[PDB]
Order: structure tokens, then sequence, then C-alpha cells
DNA sequence: GAACGGAACGCCTGCTCTGAACCTGTGCC
DNA sequence: GGCACAGGTTCAGAGCAGGCGTTCCGTTC
């Protein structure tokens, strides 16, 4: 569903931009609701499904949202920032999922870790590219992420 | 399989580390030529496949990239194997040699959109081996002649060299060719005219020395009348005649009395033979102007050049009677009336301002080159006449003063617009032999009878730096194309003799006179004659090793094996570089040092890699890098490249990479802003200025070459499944450069190509480790293993490299210190790639470590820490911007 | 002069032929002494299939040379 | 007219463009003297601006030209093209050229025009490549004409380095719903004398098209062989049959199926043409151990319908030979040979059964029943 | 013993290698 | 303060390798 959404242009009306951002926000909240069911259903096939379709969702978020955020940033900045801080909340869950698949050394899970990792790093760097093309490149901060499990701990 | 064999052999010969481990197995090239050698026992089902392999190899891998090393050197070598297979098949199987020859001729004719140089080499080899066999293809050859107006000039000029053993034998085909060429002269396409002159000059050349001789002396006198058409045609068609007549006279002597007449009448349309009319040449008839289209026709300079050369040849070899005794007086009158012409006679410098938009400026610019060429020919002629008479050397100096006046007038007029006028850099009409015998007489004549006349030329330094520059232009012209311009200009033995006799004088002037004797200032310090002799030495040393590669024995005899002579020639430049380095600091000669390093680089390739002279050379270079500071960056880059090119042929250069990384770490800083390091003691040519963009990229490039060799070893090991020394060597190499990568990861590199090349070489490092692990998967499942080497390497990769990669990535991203929008978007989408590619390569290393850890019953994942991951934030800087 | 012919069952037969004789003469001799029909016969020498219209002098067959006979059954 | 036609060998280089102007002075004076002046201006030395002008003066009146003038005109047009005016003049030429309103002198002058176009595309890649790139840019409209088939076959035959690009253009053009049977029938029915040179190029294109998937492509690969056998000479017919036996004896299941379908269509179309080459069709009996039993049925059907035409009973050699090979196949103890013998016997009896023929099918059925008992 | 996950042969996308030309930055006149 | 040389950059092209799509055998409860 989410791959079929097209980014517009700056020549397009702001109403279509606003409805597209609402449409993206709906997809992100649905993705978070779907991903959060991992914690109570831990098994081989449910983890396999979210590992494959998580990266397939993030790649669609990369190809067909980020041009819309590049277009509509000077007008709708708060929506874009809210969208990104919403997407971070399950990107973190995907990172913990990759960790969980490494720790319990499960081959059938671990085969989908490196392309997911590459895709989340692409997401970070693409956000930096967004701020570069919107002339706020010196606002892009970074910082490490605490190593949690699926429930949420600090495994150390 | 043949191209992979050649890439194996090149990469295996490139390094000593690979030759220590691998004992050389037979390559697929020598197998296929063994097959052709063994086909004499004549099972002839094979031979059709050998012909088809040979044509596949020549078709696919012909020079079309060449209208490098990776795409160049294993794709000349496959094409030469193809022509070699076809020629060896031809020299054995007498049945085949009508379907080889037709297939070659089918590719020479229908093509010549694509390059066909390899096919015209194969055709020449085939024909020169057995010229009778072209009588079997008399049908197909005569239907190539009907298209010898549409082919380009290079095809025609070499196909007609090949064919003519038919035309000595045949008579009908000869009278077909002359008919084709005579009807081709009246074409409209440009190539047809020059193809016709190439055919006429070849038929004049090799079709008798003087069948019946009475059936030749008239027959060339037929062709010669046909050539009086071409002299009426346009400039390029003339110029091919003016350059060809000297070879025609050399190979066919008795045409001399005709040929000179053909020139002399051609001179008389442009020479005004009345004294006290001051411009002695008619340059207003050598310019064709119609419809605002301005063209040069009848290049008078090359005509005088050809007249001079044929005249000197006639005087030299024929005589031991009226045309040449006239021509001496013609050239002498041209000399004496050219001396006392002061540029108002050619309407120059004051009535003209040489503007290349107006027709008059273009005309004046053409006539300028004309008068410069005329003066050059007369310089050569006045040198030729007398055995060092003082009057004619003053004449030479006055002619050169006229030449230099026109030259610096064109320099003043080229100082306003862009420097695209490469027509001023048009080749001199001095023959290579003359510039040899002029520089020899200028720098190495001590005979007291000559010395009074030579002191006229040695007094004027501009003449010296003209007559050196001209020989530099000649050797540069041999570098670019395989032949030089003048007479005996395509005859490689004469070019070798003149390169030996240029080397002998340039070495003498560089050696016997240093650079510190100068009295000249900065303007002439940029172009001091010692420096130009060193530059010509650098171009000669380079251009011998391309072409005169078997003769590098004899070339050194001109100046005991190749190594002793090369070492003795190395030591002079070695001492000269030491004297230039150690002495001065203030404003030291960057250019002279830089191309001394270039000379030593070109010279070090002739030493044998196990010789003691090679070892003392490498030791000297290492000591120079260990001692001297030398703040200039390009000179440092040239020295390190010389050091690495010396070092990799001796042993694997990973300890040197480690030491240079430690010096970069010591110099540039550190990520954490508080770690105290300094280890300058290793290598002295490393500065705050130098090491950051220059030594960093160079050491990373050498790391990539080490990783390529290691990956090739691993891929070869994966073929088989003898083993244990190879794996120990691989693991030792990988551990060393793992320490190397560690020091550069921690370093505070600049935000340019240095950080990007590091990230790309880290992906290449991890990929190589991933390929090692994935090889160990294949072995350790069979027996039980991962010996202590591999475990220690995994431990080292987990402890030292990986978490530092993570902190380095955080350093790169956190560091943040007018844009066309499309290119800006292209830039940022380029820059979003190499960090993800490094993350992928790390995670795919760890995943194959998991695979190995499962199916070996040893937990290699207990060494590495949990993967660190990164989240972004955005701060309150956006309120300042918007 | 004498040659050998070896077939697929390892049977070796000695043939008295002159190099002036053609190949179908040799096939006729195999038909006489072994009964194998000449259209089914296929002769191989030094990795060369012998053609019908030639002779032994075209294929450089000297004394005591060894031919290989295979049976080309079209269908079976 | 003789003085005009002799002008290139007479005049020197200093007097071209003057006679460049004055010949054009004669060009507007008479329409009866268009073509020798056009050949002379094609062969003299001229500046390209005047050549552009006279090319426009030719190109506006292209439809008012009978076919006899059309070679020496079109040669002039293909040697007045600049490096920048390639696609424009090629598109205008391919638009304006009819080749139908002109249609014994006509066919000969058509062959002369195609000779001229082969000579123009042989040694100048800038016209061949721009002609191919000016055909796929008319993929939109389904109304492109006979010319664009014959020209693709010509450029495929002549230039070797553009073979892969022509192959890809033909595949992506036939998958677009463009060039189909109704073009190919008109091409091979009208332009059979021009294409009769390029038998081998046509059969190479057919061989390259039969190897793929997408039955619309393999339909074209079959119909090319069909029309090549229909219109060409006996030598090209022999080469067609050779290519078909090559596809059967070597290729995969789709290739064997298609080639056997083609042989069936050609024996049902022209048995007398196949009777000359019937030994090459007999040559498939060596490879019965490589062919699927359904294709064995089809092979025996095509062979046995070739053999049992009424007028070809003078040529009874094949009729006795396949009877021999059936009785040979049946006389084997091995089941794999007996299977092929039974199949061949039944299909052979079926085709020969449409008083002595009743005795013949009696003997055949009794022997297969006796050995198969 | 069954079912579900690991494994091989072919075609498409994209990525990288490389060259060519433009252009811009720096140094010397 | 401008011109020339160098080096970077960017775009255009081309070729091939690896990853996904179908199809079958190994492995784990």
């Amino acid at each position: 569903t989410v791959k079929k959404i097209e980014p517009g242009t700056a020549a397009d009306s702001q109403q279509i931009h606003e409805e597209k951002l609402l449409y993206w926000n709906m997809a992100v909240r649905d993705f978070s609701i779907l991903i959060n069911l991992i914690k109570v259903f831990d098994s081989h096939p449910v983890l396999h499904v979210c590992l494959k379709y998580g990266r397939l969702f993030v790649e669609a978020f990369l190809k067909q949202c980020m041009p819309l955020l590049d277009f509509s940033f000077r007008k709708h900045r708060e929506d874009v920032l809210s969208l990104l801080e919403t997407f971070q909340l399950d990107t973190r869950l995907l990172h913990h999922l990759c960790g969980h698949s490494k720790i319990h050394q499960d081959t059938r899970l671990t085969q989908h870790v490196p392309l997911l990792k590459k895709t989340l790093e692409l997401l970070v760097c693409r956000v930096k590219a967004m701020l570069t093309l919107n002339n706020c490149r010196e606002a892009f901060w970074l910082g490490n992420l605490k190593n949690r499990d699926l429930q949420g701990e600090e495994i150390k | 399989s043949v191209v992979k064999s050649f890439k194996d052999l090149q990469l295996l010969q490139g390094s000593k580390f690979l030759q220590n481990l691998v004992p050389h197995r037979s390559y697929v090239s020598t197998m296929i030529l063994e097959v052709v050698k063994n086909s004499v026992h004549s099972w002839d089902h094979v031979t059709q496949g050998l012909v088809e392999l040979g044509f596949i190899l020549m078709d696919s891998y012909g020079p079309k990239k060449v209208l490098p090393s990776l795409s160049r050197m294993p794709n000349q070598h496959a094409c030469k194997l193809g022509a070699n297979i076809l020629l060896e098949t031809f020299k054995i199987h007498e049945m085949i040699r009508q379907e080889i020859l037709e297939q070659v001729l089918n590719r020479v004719v229908t093509r010549a959109s694509s390059p066909i140089s390899h096919f015209l080499d194969l055709l020449s080899n085939i024909v020169m081996y057995a010229p009778l066999v072209l009588q079997n293809c008399s049908s197909k050859v005569t239907e190539a002649f009907d298209y010898l107006s549409f082919l380009p000039l290079q095809t025609v000029q070499r196909l007609l060299k090949a064919v003519q053993p038919l035309l000595k034998v045949s008579m009908s085909m000869r009278d077909c060719l002359i008919l084709v060429l005579r009807k081709a002269m009246f074409a409209n396409q440009l190539d047809a005219r020059k193809s016709a002159v190439a055919g006429f000059l070849l038929l004049l050349k090799n079709f008798k020395v003087l069948y019946n001789s009475v059936a030749n002396e008239t027959f060339c006198l037929e062709i010669m009348d046909s050539l009086r058409r071409c002299l009426s045609q346009q400039a390029d068609v003339r110029l091919m005649l003016y350059e060809g007549f000297y070879d025609v006279l050399r190979r066919n002597s008795q045409l001399a009395n005709s040929v000179m007449q053909t020139l002399l009448s051609q001179l008389k349309q442009f020479y005004e033979p009345e004294p006290d009319l001051l411009p002695p040449l008619k340059l207003e008839a050598c310019i064709l102007t119609q419809g605002d289209q301005i063209s040069l026709q009848e290049p008078l300079d090359y005509l005088l050049c050809c007249i001079q050369h044929c005249l000197a040849w006639y005087k030299n070899t024929v005589i031991p009677e009226a045309f040449y005794e006239d021509l001496d007086d013609i050239l002498e009158s041209i000399t004496n009336r050219m001396i006392k012409s002061e540029l108002e006679d050619f309407e120059l410098d004051k009535s003209a301002d040489f503007s290349q938009s107006t027709s008059i400026g273009i005309k004046n610019n053409i006539s300028a080159f004309l008068v410069m060429g005329v003066c050059e020919v007369l310089i050569e002629y006045n040198f030729s006449i007398s055995s060092f008479s003082k009057n004619r050397f003053e004449d030479i100096l006055s002619l050169f003063m006229c030449y230099k006046k026109l030259s610096d007038i064109l320099n003043e007029k080229a100082g306003k617009a862009k420097t695209k006028m490469a027509n001023k850099t048009s080749d001199s009409l001095l023959s290579m032999k003359f510039v040899s015998s002029l520089l020899t007489a200028l720098f190495r004549d001590s005979i007291q009878s000559h010395q009074e006349s030579l002191s006229v030329l040695r007094s004027s330094n501009e003449f010296m730096r003209y007559a050196v520059n001209v020989a530099l232009q000649k050797v540069q012209q041999l570098k670019e194309t395989g032949h030089v311009s003048g007479p005996d200009g395509q005859n490689p033995e004469k070019i070798f003799q003149n390169l030996c006799d240029l080397t002998r004088v340039l070495l003498w002037r560089y050696t016997s006179i240093p650079t510190s004797v100068e009295e000249s200032g900065k303007k002439e310090k940029g172009k001091s004659i010692s420096l130009l002799c060193l530059e010509g030495l650098q171009k000669i040393f380079s251009a011998v090793q391309q072409f005169y590669q078997p003769k590098i024995q004899q070339f050194l005899r001109a100046l005991v094996s190749v190594t002793q002579r090369t070492a003795f020639q190395i030591r002079q430049f070695q001492r000269s570089l030491l004297n230039l380095l150690s002495s001065q600091e203030e404003d030291f000669n960057s250019k002279e040092a830089l191309l001394l390093v270039t000379v030593l680089t070109s010279l070090s390739k002739l030493l044998e890699p196990s010789s003691p002279q090679f070892v003392q050379m490498l030791s000297w270079t290492s000591k120079i890098c260990k001692e001297n500071s030398r703040e200039d960056a390009l000179f440092c880059k040239s020295l390190m490249n010389l050091l690495f090119s010396l070092h990799v042929s001796y042993k694997s250069p990973v300890i040197l990479l480690r030491d240079l990384s430690q010096d970069i770490h010591g110099h540039l800083g550190d990520i954490d802003q508080d770690v105290e390091v300094e280890k300058t003691n290793h290598f002295a040519i490393v500065n705050l200025r130098t090491a950051a963009p220059t030594v960093c990229l160079l050491v990373l490039s050498q790391a990539e070459k080490v990783l390529e060799e290691v990956d090739w070893l691993i891929t070869k090991l994966k073929g088989q499944v003898p083993n244990q020394p190879v794996e120990k060597a691989i693991i030792m190499q990988l551990g060393t450069l793992l320490t190397f990568f560690h020091e550069l990861v921690q370093t505070a590199l600049p935000s340019g190509s240095c950080v990007d090349t590091l990230l790309k070489d880290l992906c290449k490092m991890y990929t190589t480790l991933t390929a090692l692990v994935r090889y160990y998967l294949q072995v350790c499942q069979s027996s039980g293993g991962i010996p202590k080497n591999m475990e220690k390497l995994v431990k080292l990769s987990g402890s030292h490299l990986t978490p530092l990669c993570y902190s380095f990535i955080s350093y790169v991203q956190n560091k943040s210190k007018p844009a066309v929008v499309a290119t800006a978007m292209a830039r940022v989408l380029r820059e979003t790639k190499p960090i993800p590619n490094l993350i992928f390569a790390i995670e795919q290393y760890e995943k194959f470590l998991i695979h190995l850890s499962k199916k070996s019953k040893v937990s290699l994942m207990q060494h590495m820490k949990l993967s660190t991951s990164r989240d972004f934030k955005i701060k309150g800087n956006i309120l300042d911007m918007v | 002069m004498q040659i050998f012919v070896k077939t697929l069952t390892g049977k070796t037969i000695t043939l008295e032929v002159e190099p002036s004789d053609t190949i179908e003469n040799v096939k006729a001799k195999i038909q006489d002494k072994e009964g194998i029909p000449p259209d089914q016969q296929r002769l191989i020498f030094a990795g060369k299939q012998l053609e019908d219209g030639r002779t032994l002098s075209d294929y450089n067959i000297q004394k005591e040379s060894t031919l290989h006979l295979v049976l080309r059954l079209r269908g079976g | 007219h003789d003085i005009i036609t002799s002008l290139p060998e007479i005049l020197g280089d200093s007097q071209h463009a003057d006679v460049g102007k004055e010949l054009s002075d004669l060009l507007i004076e008479n329409t009866s003297l268009t073509v020798p002046i056009l050949d002379v201006l094609s062969s003299l030395r001229l500046d390209p601006n005047f050549l552009l002008k006279v090319r426009q003066l030719v190109m506006d009146k292209l439809s008012s030209i009978r076919l006899e003038d059309l070679p020496v005109i079109i040669k002039f047009i293909l040697h007045s093209v600049t490096a920048m005016d390639t696609l424009e003049v090629i598109s205008e030429l391919r638009e304006k050229l009819d080749l139908q309103h002109c249609v014994s002198s006509g066919q000969s002058c058509i062959i002369l025009l195609f000779d001229v176009i082969k000579s123009a595309i042989r040694y100048e890649k800038t016209i061949s490549e721009a002609w191919i790139k000016a055909i796929e840019n008319t993929a939109s409209v389904s109304e492109h004409k006979v010319f664009d088939l014959v020209m693709l076959f010509i450029i495929y035959s002549t230039n070797t380095q553009t073979k892969k690009y022509i192959d890809r253009v033909l595949r992506n053009k036939i998958r677009s719903g463009c060039i189909q049977e109704q073009l190919l029938q008109s091409t091979f029915s009208v332009h059979y004398l021009v294409l009769k040179d390029m038998c081998s190029s046509i059969l190479s294109l057919a061989q390259s098209l039969l190897h793929s998937l997408d039955q619309s492509i393999i339909s074209f690969g079959s119909l090319l062989y069909k029309y090549a056998f229909k219109f060409f000479d006996t030598y090209c017919q022999q080469e067609v049959v050779g290519a078909l036996v090559t596809h059967i004896c070597s290729g995969n299941e789709a290739e064997v199926d298609t080639a056997l379908d083609v042989l069936l269509e050609l024996v049902v179309l022209n048995p007398s043409a196949m009777m000359m080459n019937a030994v090459f069709v007999k040559g498939i009996l060596d490879y019965l151990d490589n062919i699927s039993p359904q294709q064995i049925r089809k092979l025996f059907y095509v062979l046995s319908t070739l053999a049992f035409s009424k007028q070809n009973e003078a040529s009874s050699h094949i009729q006795d030979d396949m009877h021999l090979v059936i009785r040979k196949q049946l006389s084997s103890t091995v089941f794999k040979y007996k299977l092929i013998g039974i199949i061949g016997a039944v299909t052979m009896a079926g085709i020969m059964a449409a008083d002595e023929q009743c005795t013949q099918v009696t003997s055949l059925l009794q022997l297969v029943h006796s050995c198969s008992e």
C-alpha cells in the first residue's frame, strides 16, 4: 500500500502535501502498532515476517516519503519533525530486533540483519541529506542508542 | 579462461609476496599455442575451432578503449594471442590459408569504422611469410581496390604495402590499381585524394631500382605526370608528396632528375628571382580566400624543406648537373634576401595585429608560420653548406633573430585570449638528425678550427634554449606517436641512433654543468638549459622503454649487464638529488628535484629486483624518506611513490603502511581530543601540511593493492576445496594491515577525499575478512578447526577495529564545518552511500561469523561486543535559519 | 601392404591393401572378411573420419597403420 | 547531357564552386536536366551551405519524381547529410518515400535504389545508426510501411557491429504489437528480388528469433522461414531446410516443436520443393534417440506425408527406405527402439491409408502385430 | 515421517570503472 | 589584477556480478 504513494512537486498545492503527510503519519502509526506485537509473540515465523517486511517498509519510506519531506519542509516543518520522531520510536524497536536476532544466534533470522542495518543507516544519512538541501546541515546531531532487548532493558 | 589467465599472470608478476607463496602453474596462453604447435599431426576438426577462437579473441578485445592496467593490459594480451593463434595456424595448415586470409580481408574492407590495426598487422605478417598465397585471393584483393577510395588513409597506406608482391608478379592487377588510383584522384571525399597519393608514392617507391627496365623508366614517368595533378590540389595532398619524395629518391635513385624538376617548377610559382625586391617569396599566392573561407594551400615551408633534403642527398650520395647548381643559387638568394627583410615586406606586427576573427589576421597568422618554417629550413641549410664558416653562422643567427621576432610577436598576441592556439606549438622543420648533430657540435666541440664560428651561437643563449627545446619536441613527438616528423622519421634504427646521440649530449650538459652556475634570474630559472637537458633526459629514458625495449643493452653501451650500467647512470642523479636536498632550504628547486625523482623512477625499472644495486637503491630511497623534511607536497608524493614501487618488488609493504599510519596519527590529531601520541621517528617526510591530503590517500591506495592480492589468494584457495603456509601468510598480512587500519580509524582526518577513501577501504577490509571467514566455513565443517591464527585474527578484528569504526562514523557525522540545486542533490545522494556500505560490510562480517560459530562448536561471537547503533536528533538551530 | 583395423569389440583384422586403392575398396574388403555392410561402416584414422572418394595416399596411411571401425546404425 | 556527365573529370579544383552556382542556374531552367546536374553536384567539391540549399530544392519536390530518377537523387541526399542534420533528413526521407506509386524497369530501378542505400550505409555509420534510431522513434503510430522492414534487413546484413542493436530493436518492436504477418507478406511478396541477395542474413535473424520465449516472437521466426521458402531460389530453399534440420537435431523442445510445425507447413504447401531436399529431411533419422515421442509422431507424420504424394511415385527411393528403417526399428529387442518402430508404423499406415495398398497396410499391420505380440 | 527451510541456474538493475571535457582555484607575472 | 596549468568534478557509457524468482533436497521435531 505504502509503495504506491507518490511524492509531488513544489508546484503542487499545499492541501495535497498536507493530506499526503497525514497519509504518511497514518502508515507510520500503523507500522508502530504492527511492530509492537513482537514482544508478546516471540517465535521463529513472526520475527522472520517483521525482519523482512520492516526493511521493505523502511525502503518505501526512503524512496517515496523523503522527497515529500525535502519539498515541504520550510512550510510544514513541525509535521516533518513529528513524523521523524514517530518513525524513530519503531526504528529503535527494529534495532533491538536485529540485536535479539544476533544474540540468540538464529541463522534463519540473522540472514536479514545486514540489509536492515544498511537501510536504517540510509535513513539517518538521508535525513542529514534532507537538512543539507534545506540549509540546516549544522542542526543534524547524532548519538548512540542504548542496547535494549524486545521488552526494553540495557543488556550489558 | 584466456583473459582470467592474463589477469592472473599480471597480478602475480606485480608483487614479490605473491611469488613467494605461489609456485607458477602453466597459463592458458601457452596451452593454446602448444595446441596449435601439436596440430601438425593433422586432426583437422580442431583447426576450424582454432581459427574461430582466434577471430573471437581479435574481435572482442581489439583496441577500441584505445582508439590503464585493469582494462588495458589483459586486453592487448588477449588480442595479441588471437593474432598469434591465427598466424601459427596459417604457418602450419596449408588447407586453411584461403579462409583465414579472406576473413582478414573481410575485416579490413567492410570495417574501418572500428579500429582494424591488429588485422593490418596480421595481414602484413601473413603476406610477408608467404606472399604467393595472395595469388589465391586475386579475386577478393581486386574487389578491395574498388573500395580504396572509401577506406581511410591508414588502411590503404598499409594494405598497399602488403599487396605489391602481387603487382611485381601480376600485370593485369597492376594496371587495375593504377586505373583505380587515377580515377580516385578526381574524387570529392577527402580520404580518396590522400589514398591516391599513398598508392602513387608506393608504386614509385618499390617498382624498380634501375621485369624489363625499359618497362619501368617510362612507367614511373607516367605516374610522375599523374602526380602533377596532386601538386595542384589542396594542402594536405601536397604535403604528403613533399614528405614522400625523399623516400622515393632514397629507394629509387634514377627518378632524381625528374623529381627535382617536379619540385623546382613548383618553387618557381612562389619565388621572385629578381634581386633587390625584399620579400623573396610570394606568400599572397599560398592563401586561398573565397566566400569568407580562408585556407592555407601549398605549404611553402615543407616545399623548401623537401628541396633542401633532396638537394643534400643528391650532393652526398649521387655525385661521388644544371638543376642542382641552379638550386644552390636559388636557396642562397632566398637566404641573403630573407636576412635583410624587416617584416614590413610581409605586412607584419604594425599593419597587422593577428586577430583570428578578421580574415586579414588569419592570413597574417598563416604567413607567420610560413616565414618561421622558411627561416628554420634556411638555418638547417646554412649549417649544412660550409665546414664552420663564420659568415654563415652570423647568417644563421640573423635568421633565428627573425624567427624569434615572429615567435614572441605570436607570444604577445597569444597573451590576450585563451591558450588554445596549439598551431604555434606546430613542429619544427629541423630533422631529428640535424638537431642531434647541432647539439653535439654546440656542447661537445673543442676543435680550435671550428671554435671561432661556434662562439657566435654559444654567445646567444636564446638559440641554445631553442635548439634544446626542439629536441625535447622531437622526443615528445616519439612518445605520443611511434614516429617523428622529418626524413628517416619512421625508420626505427635511425630513431634509435639519434636518441643515443641526444642522450650522450644532454647527460654531458646536465652533468658537467650544474644548475647553481646560473647568472640568469627567475624568468630564465624557469627554463635554465641544465633543467631542459634534464627534462629531455627524462623523456628519452621514458620513450626508450616503450619502443626500443630489446635494445636497452645497446642504449646503455652508447653512454657488464644492464644492472651495472643502469646503476652507474642512477648514481649521478642520486648524488645530484642529494646535493639539491642537503644543501639549501630557502627556495629549493621543486621542479628539478621532482623530475630527478621522475628520472630515478624511470631508471629503477631496468634493475633486476634481487640485484645488490636494487637493494642499495631501495636503502637510499628509504634513508631519504627517513631523513629529509621537504615541505613541498608533490615532491613528497613522488618520493613515496618511488619508495613503494621499489618496495613492493622486494617484499610486502604492510610494515611501511603501519609506520606511515602511526606518523599520520601522531601528526594530525585524534578523535577524542585528549590522547597524547607522537611517533615522528619512523618517517621524516610527514608534516601538518603534507600528511593530511597527500600521504593519507597514497597509503590507502597501497592498502587497496595489498587487499586485492590477499583477496586473489583467498579466491584461489577456494578453488581447490600447500594450504597452511598460504593461510598463515594471509592471516599475518591481514593482522598487520588491521593494525594499520586501526591507527587511521582513530586519526582526525580532514573532511575531503581522505575520509571517503578511508570509509571505502574499510568496506574493502571487512569484505576481505568476510571472504576469509566464508572460506573457513568450507574447510572447518569437514574436519574441525579454526586454528589459533584465525581465532586471534577474529579477536583482533573485534577488539581493535570494529567499535573504533563505530566511534569514527559518529565523529564523521557529528563533524559539521552557492549550490546549483540538481548538482547539490546529486552531491548529497552520492554522500549518503559510503557509511551504509561500511555498516553493511561490518554486519555481513558478523553474520558469517555467526554461521561459522554455529557449525564449528566454538563461539567466535564472545570476542566481539554488541553492535552499537545510532539515532539522529534535530536541535533549535532551525529558528536561526528560517 | 598390411594395415590393422580395430573395431568396437576389440577385434583386430589385418588388411592387404595398396595405397592406390580407394576407401570403399577397404570397406568392400571389410564386407568380404567380416560381413559388416559398407554403409554402416565408418573409418577413423589419427582423429580423421575417412571420406569415400579419397585413397590411402590422401590420408598418409603407411605400413602397419591402425584404423578404427565404428558401426553407424542410422536408427538401430 | 554528355558534356554535363563528363564534368567531374575535366575541371580543376580552382573552378568547382563557380560551376557549383552556374549548374544550379541550369537546374531551375529545365526539369528534364535534373538528374545529371544532381549526380555532378554529388561528385564535385562544394561548400555545405549551397549543398543544404540544393538539398532543400530536391527534397520539397520528392513526390513529383518517377522511380528512374530515384537512385541518383537519393545518393545525392545521403552524401549531403551533415553531422547535425542526420535524424531530420532520415525521418523526412522515410516519410516521403512511397515505393508503391512507382510500382520490368521498376523492379530493376528498385534494386539500383537499394544498391545505392547499401553503398551509403556501408562506410558511414552516421546514416545507419541514425536510420535505426529513427525507426524506434516511430514505434508510436502502427502505420509504418514496407520500407522499414527491408531497411532493417539491409542494415542487419551489411553492418555487423549494429547486429545486436537491430536484434534488440526488432524484439522490443514486435513485443509492442508492431511489425506482424501483414507487413511480412507484403515485404516478401513485393521485395523478393532485393532480399534474394540476403538469404543468409534473413535465416540468421530467423535462427536468432527461434531461440527465445514469447510465442509471438517464435511465430515471426517461423513465418520468416515460411516466406523465405515461399519466394526465394532453390539454393535458399536448401539452406532453409538445412537450418530447420539444425533446429530439430540440436535445439530444445520449443525449437524442435516450431521447426517440425514449419516442415509440416512447407510439405503441405510445396511437396515438390521439399522433394529436391528430401535427403536432408531423411537426415533426421540419425537422431531419433534425442527426440521426444510426440515429436517422433510429428517427424514420422511429416516424412511419411512427404513420401506418399501421388506424382512423386517416380521417386520411390524414400518410400522403400523408410519402410526399410521401420522394419529395422521393429526388429530390435530393445523397448526404446520398438516404441519408435510402433509409432512410425502406425502413423505411416495412417497416412498411406488415405487394392495393393490394402495388401501393403495388411503386411505392415500384421508385421507390427507379430513383432509387438 | 512430514513439513518447512537451505540451495542452485537464469535474467534484470544498478553500480562501479573509466574516460573526456568543463570548470574553478591558485600562483606568478 | 589577469592568464595558464592542474586537479577536481560531473556526466555519459558500457559491461558484468549479485540478488531475487522458480524448483528440489536436506533437516528437525
